[PDB]
């Protein structure tokens, strides 16, 4: 009954590395975080300018 | 055919160094859950059930 | 007096065998009166679709309940008659059954088991008895703290993918699986390849061997046939599942990142890190004292009714870290001494601690592998997995390889910066916020 | 309960000045805390009448 | 081929220590010290003490602190354990093959040097309340205690578990006075896998050789019979009742031993209708809820109890302990087929073989022999105890039961549950 | 055996024991000892009799120290008389804290 | 005391010309004042400590 | 008293920290060499000579 | 419960009438530790309904008038859908409770099935208990005639 409880569709959400199923996540975790991590880089190098 | 416990039947208490606490006797319980809901107390305010320090490498 | 290297070299090889078939017949001989015999299959809840999903748990229900040859009670009754037990598991990736027996009933165990796995008889009024049976199941599961937060761990980090899927299906699928999906299930995943029979205890190989040609031919020996699926890759996603239910009197918590599959080398290596983390429960003798920094902490500071590390291995996948239960009061805490145990064992994981995991792991290993009935699993199981059964000696080898450079190493590939899955169950609300658990996958002065 | 124990600021003046639990024995010596205090709101007030006219 | 098995070597010394060793070249040893110090060797002045004793293993000793015995010991790996019955402690230790003569160290600290020192003694009182609280939540620990206390005016009645009040209560003295008491060469036996016999004798002549205690086995277990009820409203009323039986090492054991299988020990299949069970199939003609049965054989030094008991639903309490005790009955008035009891002693014989599998099994097999009739007898001479069992023993086994001064114990919803005058 | 030099030792540590002056509060030396993390556990160790001891010494010096007077001469504590009840818990707690210390090295 | 009056001492010798007793008393006040807290004080608490048995 | 901190396992919690420690180092004196535009250090950088003359 | 179970005797008699019954008067005064946070409302409500009823019922009164009671009942004490009278029937048993305490003193009782109230029997048991003697007369007296 708790067996009831499929979590809900995400793919609205998600970014295209990891909306395919079958892939592995991994691959793309590298790049991903890559690209939020130089977001706050950049930011740091602006702020401290 | 000794054994007190292990002729199946009276209590016995197991404490540990590293491992959890037992209780074991010859008691019903594996054909009391066969016609079901015993809606158990399991990790109420509780321990931790099956033997740990047993995992392959 | 013998060596512990000595004694390793004396446990004698595992012989293996294969069928005409493809099926697989191993055992590992030794001194016993008694055996452990049965058959493991490469089938569960991880080959199953959203429509299929319970129905290797229905067939778990009806494997002992009759078979051709012996129709409703009269497996049971030989199998009782002969001081037998007889047992069955499924898990997401594996299911086995297994007869414990006297080693000289070997043959009729190994005729039984073929007459289970083969010709078992789905009665259409047994089917029905067992849909209630399996229903109650799920109604006793639901109070099982420890089995929800696991099930909710599968289906928040393995999502869109078949291992996000629970063993015994959801109620709807229990209530509408026909005897067609089951005769189905058992034609696409009971093929000789597929499965292994295995054996511990008082047997010589060749007898087993020759009850594997008398009773399990004619399986394969024309069909195998078209329409296979090998595993596809299950996608893990960090994530967050939270069952808040404050009428419940302590909360369980599960956190895993991504461990890799059964094959990699590097399991032995984050094994030798979750000893050093280890096991708590509050009946433990030691407080303060215990080796552990989490266990010691946890214990003094009363964070805790118990923890767990935990390494579940899929193939390609896995489920890698901790379950914990306490107290509403506790879980922000039990969470930062966790997470400070990871960054800590990441970063600067020293040597003497590494030996104490070394040394744990070695015990547990010989330990676990004590009886006819966990060394049968070992061949079943290894033979699936690993396609051979990796000697004592290895894992040996495997684990003194392992030092601190080894630990720190292979806990940042898996630990250090990564998204982790979480699932929450109970008196929930102190849970960490997931950006306030991601946070805690790095430390700021590395 | 009282007002002085549980106002939340009133709580302050009371666990500093009030309820705060002191050594029965601290001589003359442990006089020159408040005195280095009534010695800043000295400063303070002097000071600031006089930086009304400098 | 593996290595053909050496044999078991025994010693009796004449301070009447038993030493048992195994050669089995195996990665692990296991030592266990089995002493004739469970809860039967308390008095009403004491009791609880030995619930203590079991939880007070890693304190403070003479030769290793607190944090010593703990870190030693998982530095190797190790694990020390504390098993308690009625009648004995056993403490066992096991480690890696090269790393015995810690663990051994350890061993003899805790059991020989035990300091008990106020302050740890102390700390510890509060896991009496917990270590009871987790054994509790079994329905079958409480039934079992009370089933004890209706049976026994004296010894085999003390609980496993300290009663209530005395948490918080039991002395450093105490501890000292049931060490010094119980701990004795005369009841004891040390037990080893994968060690030398030489090394073994070695460790229990130069540190087992204690004698200022007590003289052997009881005060004498005085059965009793009668009843205790605990109301509870728990959904499923858990009811046990026995009849005193025959004490272990007798031929008459074996008869009881039997009847149990005859009559239906656990079940042996996964989700089973137990068609070769006796007395389930007796409850089940006539019960059609969901209920649970079994034979229930408990064997001491100087006493037994036999008898069965049932789990049921509330309202079906009284149904199923009846059809139970009637089909005692039919087997008591001589209705019991040759095939039965071949069946239920290929069931024992089993059962046994299994039980003596693991290292574990094994260890405290021959620790309990040891105390229970000071010597070892192998496999094949208790499967020949087993076979030498016949039909009219089984018959009047379950004729002694039923003749018997009964005790009773049952927690539950009890306004469906009978008074044994009501039987 | 050791006599002359043995005596003169004792007598400039009964010097210092008198010019110290706790014992013109009714003082042992092991009511004035800092409380340090060591020294906590052994007062915490302490049997009922010496705990509940300590403490009314400790009251009554510290009522004399608010009246800035001393005990009459008769009741001050005689350095012969002075019980260092508290040093063996002491060096107990010390010896279990440098083991911890010694395994924290390894 | 001896620390208190060689602060004394300063506070005299801050207060008088650069001149010829003055410089060399001011040197050993100076030396004295880092030599008490540095070294003296701490080789007194241990010798009372001795002293004490302790 | 501070012969505590002397042993094997303290050794190798040095060693796992000096990489992190020198990696720092390098962070501050960077930092310090670009918040007061420092001369001797900054003439030496092959871009960055906006100074010229 | 706490308050009145500080008297050893309240858990004695307590204890002593659960042995002695099977059944009704085997029932405790004091709510069952298990019970406590489970009694319901409509267990309450259905408690008054069963057993407030008008054959169940007396009103008594004291420096009050007949009429003025009597108007009182007639107008407001006219309730019945409750429970014929008086018992299940107390059946009793024998047996015993022990209950370890180590608690200085030993408080026991002995007891026999004796005479219903309002028997003749009754006033025989009553007499037979100042023979063997109930309370004291005198302030720290040595109880001669009991
Ligand atoms: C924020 C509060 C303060 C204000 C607004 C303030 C303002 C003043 C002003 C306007 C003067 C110049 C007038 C004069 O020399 O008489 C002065 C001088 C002085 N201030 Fe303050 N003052 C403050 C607190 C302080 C404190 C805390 C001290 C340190 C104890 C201090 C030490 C003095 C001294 C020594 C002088 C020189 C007095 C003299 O010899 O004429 N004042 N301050």
């Amino acid at each position: 009954s708790h067996t009831d409880i499929k979590v809900p569709d995400f793919s609205d959400y998600r970014r295209p590395e990891v909306l395919d199923s079958t892939k592995s996540s991994k691959e793309s975790s590298e790049a991903r975080k890559g690209f939020s991590y130089l977001v706050t880089a950049t930011t740091t190098v602006g702020v401290a300018y | 055919m000794l054994s007190v416990a292990a002729r199946s039947g009276p209590f016995a208490p197991v404490l540990s160094a590293t491992s959890r606490g037992v209780a074991g006797a010859l008691r019903p319980l594996v054909q009391a859950a066969v016609p079901a809901t015993s809606e158990s107390p399991v990790l109420d305010l509780k321990r931790s059930v099956l033997c740990r320090e047993s995992l392959r490498g | 007096t013998a060596t512990y290297a000595q004694a390793l070299q004396s446990v004698p090889e595992t012989q293996v065998s294969q069928l005409d078939n493809g099926l697989r017949v191993a055992s590992e001989q030794s001194s016993q009166p008694t055996c452990t015999v049965g058959v493991w299959i490469d089938a569960g809840s991880r080959y199953e679709s959203e429509k299929n999903n319970g129905a290797g748990y229905f067939v778990e229900h009806l494997a002992f309940k009759g078979t051709k040859n012996r129709p409703g009670n009269a497996l049971e009754k030989e199998v009782e008659s002969m001081g037998a037990h007889l047992n069955a598991y499924s898990t997401r990736e594996h299911t086995a059954y297994y007869i414990k027996a006297l080693s000289k009933d070997l043959p009729k165990a190994v005729e039984l088991l073929a007459d289970i796995v083969q010709n078992c008889s789905l009665e259409d009024s047994q089917i029905e008895k067992e849909r209630d049976v399996i229903l109650q199941e799920l109604q006793e599961n639901d109070t099982s703290m420890r089995d929800v937060v696991f099930n909710y761990l599968h289906a928040t980090a393995f999502q869109g993918t078949p291992l996000a899927q629970s063993v015994e299906g959801p109620s709807e699928n229990v209530r509408k699986l026909s005897r067609a999906d089951l005769t189905e299930y058992l034609s696409r995943h009971y093929k000789a390849p597929r499965m292994v029979l295995a054996a511990a205890g008082g047997l010589e190989h060749r007898q087993l061997l020759d009850l594997a040609q008398k009773h399990f031919s004619g399986l394969s020996g024309t069909y195998d046939e078209d329409a296979v699926p090998t595993l596809s890759p299950c996608r893990f996603t960090g994530s967050q599942i939270c069952h808040r239910e404050d009428g419940l009197p302590l909360a369980h918590v599960a956190i895993a990142v991504e461990g890799p599959g059964w094959a990699h080398p590097d399991n032995v290596a984050l094994q030798v890190a979750n000893a050093i983390i280890g096991h708590y429960d509050c009946t433990y003798g030691g407080g303060a004292h215990l080796s552990s920094p989490l266990a010691s902490i946890a214990a003094t500071n009363k964070l805790c009714q118990s923890f767990q590390t935990f390494n579940i291995c899929y193939a390609d996948t896995g489920l890698l870290g901790a379950h914990f239960v306490c107290d509403h009061m506790s879980i922000d805490d039990m969470m930062f001494v966790l997470q400070g145990q990871w960054m800590r064992l990441c970063t600067s994981a020293t040597e003497s601690e590494v030996l104490r995991g070394k040394n744990l792991l070695r015990n547990a290993l010989v330990s676990h592998l004590d009886g006819t009935t966990p060394v049968c699993e070992d061949i079943g199981r290894s033979l699936l997995t690993y396609g051979r059964r990796i000697p004592l000696a290895e894992w040996e080898s495997r684990i003194a390889e392992v030092d601190a450079r080894v630990v720190r190493e292979v806990c940042s590939k898996y630990f250090y910066d990564q998204c982790p899955a979480v699932a929450g169950f109970g008196p929930i609300e102190q849970l960490p916020d997931y950006n306030r658990i991601r946070s805690g996958m790095f430390w700021l002065r590395f | 309960t009282n007002i002085r124990k549980s106002h939340p600021l009133m709580k302050i003046v009371n666990n500093a000045f009030i309820d705060l639990p002191a050594p029965s024995n601290i001589s003359s010596w442990w006089n020159f805390g408040s005195l280095l205090g009534i010695c800043l709101i000295l400063q303070i007030l002097t000071g600031l009448f006089l930086a009304m006219h400098y | 081929v593996p290595p053909h098995p050496q044999d078991l070597e025994f010693t009796r010394l004449p301070n009447g220590l038993v030493i048992a060793s195994l050669e089995n070249y195996a990665p692990a040893s296991r030592i266990g010290l089995f002493i004739k110090a469970g809860s039967r060797y308390e008095n009403s002045n004491n009791l609880g003490t030995s619930h203590l004793l079991r939880l007070a293993s890693s304190l403070t000793t003479k030769g290793a602190s607190s944090f010593k015995i703990t870190r030693g010991i998982e530095a190797v790996g190790g694990k020390l354990s504390v098993t308690s019955t009625r009648e004995n402690m056993a403490y066992t230790v096991e480690c890696l093959r090269d790393d015995v003569d810690i663990l051994m160290e350890f061993l003899l600290n805790v059991t020989t040097a035990p300091e008990f020192r106020r302050w740890e003694v102390a700390a510890l009182q509060p896991q009496l309340r917990i270590d009871k609280a987790v054994a509790l939540q079994n329905p079958q620990a409480h039934v079992i205690e009370n089933l004890h206390a209706a049976a026994y005016r004296n010894a085999l009645a003390n609980s496993l578990y300290c009663p209530d009040y005395r948490i918080g209560k039991v002395t450093p003295v105490e501890l000292h006075d049931y060490v010094q008491n119980h701990f004795t060469s005369a009841r004891m036996a040390l037990i080893g896998l994968g060690v030398s016999h030489p090394v073994l004798k070695q460790v229990a002549e130069q540190f087992l050789n204690i004698r200022g205690g007590l003289g052997l086995s009881g005060a004498k277990a005085k059965y009793h019979g009668g009843e205790i009820r605990e109301q509870n409203g728990d959904s499923l009323v858990h009811a046990a009742l026995v009849a005193e039986s025959a004490a272990i090492g007798s031929a008459e054991a074996n008869a009881f031993s039997v009847l149990q299988h005859v009559l239906g020990a656990g079940p042996h299949v996964k989700r089973g209708s137990n068609a070769t069970s006796s007395l389930y199939q007796a409850v089940a003609k006539g019960v059609h809820q969901p209920f649970d049965v079994s034979a229930f054989n408990a064997s001491y030094s100087d006493s037994g109890l036999f008898g069965f008991y049932t789990i049921s639903q509330a309202a079906s309490a009284g149904d199923v302990i009846k059809a139970a005790y009637n089909q005692v009955k039919t087997i008591a008035q001589g209705n019991l087929s040759n095939p039965d009891v071949q069946a239920a002693k290929n069931k024992l014989k089993a059962g046994y073989l299994m039980s003596v599998e693991s290292s574990e099994g094994f260890l405290d097999e021959v620790g309990s022999q040891a105390l229970a009739a000071g010597s070892y007898t192998p496999p094949s001479t208790v499967l020949q105890q087993i076979d030498a069992v016949a039909d009219a023993d089984v018959i009047n086994a379950a004729k002694k039961f039923v003749s018997g001064r009964k005790s009773m114990a049952a927690s539950g919803n009890l306004g469906h549950t009978p008074f044994i005058d009501e039987l | 055996a050791v006599s002359a030099s043995s005596r003169w030792l004792e007598g400039i540590r009964k010097w210092y024991y008198n010019a110290a002056g706790f014992n013109k509060l009714g003082l042992m030396r092991d009511d004035t000892i800092h409380e340090n993390d060591d020294v906590k556990e052994a007062i915490r160790r302490l049997p009922e009799n010496l705990y509940d001891d300590r403490v009314f010494r400790i009251k009554r010096a510290l009522d004399l120290s608010m009246r800035q007077q001393i005990l009459p001469k008769e009741q001050w504590t005689k350095y012969e008389e002075d019980k260092s009840y508290l040093e063996p818990y002491l060096k107990e707690v010390i010896r279990e804290r440098k083991e911890r210390e010694e395994w924290a090295k390894k | 005391w001896a620390l208190v009056a060689d602060l004394l001492t300063l506070t005299w010798i801050g207060g008088q010309p650069v001149e010829h007793p003055y410089i060399t008393i001011g040197q050993l006040a100076s030396v004295l004042y880092f030599l008490l807290i540095l070294v003296l004080m701490p080789t007194a608490g241990t010798i009372e400590n001795k002293l004490l048995k302790w | 008293m501070l012969t505590r901190f002397l042993g094997p396992r303290y050794r190798q919690l040095a060693r796992n920290w000096v990489p992190t420690a020198s990696l720092w180092g390098a962070v501050g004196a960077v930092g310090l060499v670009w918040a007061t535009d420092w001369r001797l250090i900054l003439d030496w950088v092959p871009y960055i000579n906006g100074k010229f003359k």
